[PDB]
C-alpha cells in the first residue's frame, strides 16, 4: 500500500524532467519580482521542491488539507 | 575623477559637470544612468555582472514564467 505511494512520488519526478533548466535548480520569484520567496533561501532549492512543490507539507500530524491534485 | 586604485581592481569614483569642478552629480542620479546603461558596459570588457559590481546598485528585474 505505501510502496505504491514511493513510486507514485518516483513518477512525479520523472514527469518533471525532459527539460533543461529542472525545476528543482533555482528559487522562484514571490510577487514583485525583487527577492526569492522566503522559506527557498533560508533552506535549499531543492529541499523547497520537495516540501512545497511536490508535498506542500504541513506543520503536525494533526492539521491535514485537502486531496492535493497533482499528486492523486 | 578616480580615486584609490588598487591590485584586486577596485577604485572610486564621482562625475563632475563638464567644465565646473564645483558641481558634483549626486550619487543616485548616477546610480540610475549606470542602471540604464550596465548591459552596455559589461559587454565593452567582456564581464557579466557578477565579476563587475558597483556596490550599491544590485540588479533586480527578470521572471523567469518559462511555460505556457
Ligand atoms: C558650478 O556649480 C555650482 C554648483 O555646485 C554653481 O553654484 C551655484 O551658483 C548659483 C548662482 O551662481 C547659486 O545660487 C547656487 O546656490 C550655487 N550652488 C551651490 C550648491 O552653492 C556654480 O554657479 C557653477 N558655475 C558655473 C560657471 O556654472
Ligand atoms: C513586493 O510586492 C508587494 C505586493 O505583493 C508590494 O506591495 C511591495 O511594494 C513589493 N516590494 C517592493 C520592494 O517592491
Ligand atoms: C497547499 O497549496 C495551496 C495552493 O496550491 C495553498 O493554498 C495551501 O496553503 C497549501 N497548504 C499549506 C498547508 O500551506
Amino acid at each position: 500500500l505505501y510502496y505504491n505511494t514511493i513510486i507514485s512520488w518516483i513518477m512525479w519526478y520523472l514527469f518533471n524532467s525532459f527539460q533543461e533548466p529542472l525545476p528543482w535548480s533555482d528559487c522562484p520569484l514571490n510577487e514583485n519580482q525583487t527577492g526569492y520567496v522566503d522559506e527557498c533561501a533560508r533552506s535549499s532549492p531543492v529541499d523547497y521542491f520537495w516540501y512545497r512543490e511536490t508535498l506542500n507539507i504541513s506543520t503536525s500530524i494533526s492539521d491535514s488539507g485537502s486531496i492535493q491534485w497533482w499528486m492523486l | 575623477r578616480v580615486a584609490n586604485l588598487k591590485p584586486r581592481i577596485s577604485f572610486n569614483f564621482f562625475v563632475t559637470a563638464p567644465k565646473n569642478v564645483s558641481d558634483i552629480i549626486p550619487r543616485t542620479e548616477v546610480e540610475k544612468a549606470i542602471r540604464m546603461s550596465r548591459s552596455r558596459i559589461n559587454d565593452a570588457f567582456r564581464l557579466n555582472d557578477n565579476s563587475l559590481e558597483f556596490l550599491g546598485i544590485q540588479p533586480t528585474l527578470g521572471p523567469p514564467n518559462q511555460p505556457p
